[PDB]
């Protein structure tokens, strides 16, 4: 019935409909961000809200620390070193003096005691305290470097 | 046959006119919404920051959790043994430099041999 005239049309439309569509869709999208999103008046609230938020952490840290109410992991290194280095220093230091306390002793033929009397040395503290702190906190080995890595 | 072919074209135009007006309802929500939202360096340098500050903040109490890691009560221990062992170190440097004056000025031993028998060193100081 000559019907091409019409049976074309529905393709040309059926190609129309078919563009709005896949562009229809594509608007939705976008909407969608664009309901998923914040005004730009309220974001520049939450904003320097967040700051304030921030800044209070920064006051907070600056208290507690300034206030020696916390110890940071290379301060409690520094302190565990500096032990060490003191009972070291003391275990080493009586030790290399008793020895020659103990040569001088017996080169004048005479107890180590009356010596330490005689010369104005001092009685020191007992190694029984000494031994009794290393079980009770043991001293430990802290690198520098190790201590420079900490604080950063 | 003929009018079997003819529903077709009558469901596409109604498909076309409904597909129509939901373009046109959604230009006009765009419209709309567009208002508020208005991309532009200052939003741009802006939502960064809403990320920024609100990472920074995690950080933050990350910081924090790990900062209470460390038991002062044991930093207080340390301190305060140290304080001891030191006194006690200074001690026996004082014993120690007791012993070089005798050993120097009574058995005038060597001041060579006098250094490397009590463990004087470079930089052999007290500790404060």
């Amino acid at each position: 019935a000559q019907l091409m005239e019409v049976n074309a049309q529905i393709n040309d439309l059926k190609a129309q409909v078919e563009k709005l569509t896949q562009q229809g869709e594509t608007l939705r999208i976008t909407q969608r961000n664009l309901e998923a999103a914040p005004i730009t008046e309220v974001l520049k609230q939450e904003v320097d809200e967040l700051r304030q938020q921030v800044s209070a952490n920064d006051e907070k840290l600056r208290l507690v620390r300034e206030s020696n109410a916390i110890v940071s992991d290379a301060d409690m290194l520094t302190l565990q070193k500096n032990y060490k280095d003191a009972m070291t220093a003391w275990a080493t230091r009586r030790a290399k003096c008793r020895e020659v306390i103990d040569t001088l002793s017996e080169g004048m033929g005479v107890k180590p005691s009356a010596f330490m009397d005689q010369l104005g040395l001092e009685e020191g503290l007992p190694m029984t305290t000494y031994t009794e702190m290393k079980k009770a906190l043991p001293p430990v080995n802290v690198s520098k470097a190790d201590i420079k890595a900490a604080l950063k | 046959r003929s009018q079997a072919a003819r529903t077709e074209l009558a469901r596409l135009q109604k498909a076309l006119e409904e597909q129509t007006n939901f373009i046109d309802k959604a230009t006009a929500r765009i419209e709309e919404l567009k208002v508020g939202r208005e991309e532009t360096e200052e939003r741009s340098s802006l939502l960064k920051e809403k990320l920024a500050l609100q990472v920074k903040l995690e950080e933050q109490r990350g910081t924090f959790r790990d900062l209470l890691k460390n038991d002062p009560d044991v930093a207080q221990k340390l301190r305060n043994y140290t304080d001891i062992a030191k006194q006690e170190a200074n001690l026996w440097t004082d014993n120690i430099f007791c012993l070089q004056k005798y050993m120097l000025t009574k058995l005038q031993m060597d001041k060579k041999t006098v250094s490397t028998a009590l463990g004087i060193t470079g930089e052999f100081d007290y500790l404060e």
